[PDB]
């Protein structure tokens, strides 16, 4: 292989490995923030579904 | 001129007219917490795949 092909193949390899490395760092910082603040799709622990509540008039008024 | 109600009459659900307005916040509920932002858009392939260690897919 001529030096140019190897040289520019290396830049293609370096770009992918650099892009992946940045994403890995972003993922770790995104995970840290989502877990601490609970404001994202991850670490979304379920709460009781409010469609289970019955809003009909009851046997007694004060409820 | 009082007529005794027949069987079942007094258990009917009836409608009643009133002026008193319908209460707005009868439970005295606070403002509900804001929902988490919706995630929306076009689902695209993961960038460079799984990206787990050395895997290229
Ligand atoms: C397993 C073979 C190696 C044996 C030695 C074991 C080494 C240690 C194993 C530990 C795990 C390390 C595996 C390293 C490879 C995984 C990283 C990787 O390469 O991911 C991408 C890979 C496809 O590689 P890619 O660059 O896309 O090449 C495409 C060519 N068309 O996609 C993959 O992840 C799957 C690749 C697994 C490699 C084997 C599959 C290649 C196809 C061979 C199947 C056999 C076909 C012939 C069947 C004969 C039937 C009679």
């Amino acid at each position: 292989d001529g030096p140019e092909k190897n040289y520019e193949r290396t830049m293609a390899i370096l770009q992918i490995e650099a892009e992946k490395a940045e994403l890995r760092l972003k993922e770790l910082e995104v995970r840290r923030l989502m877990r601490a603040r609970g404001d994202g799709p991850w670490f979304h622990y379920p709460t009781i579904d409010k469609e289970l509540i019955d809003h009909s008039p009851k046997a007694t008024p004060d409820n | 001129g009082w007529v005794r109600p027949d069987l079942g009459d007094l258990s009917k659900v009836t409608k009643v007219k009133t002026d008193r307005p319908l209460p707005e916040n009868p439970y005295h509920s606070r403002a509900r917490p804001e929902p988490n932002p919706e995630v929306e858009g076009d689902l695209k392939p993961a960038r460079h795949g799984s990206r787990l260690f050395f895997w290229t897919m």
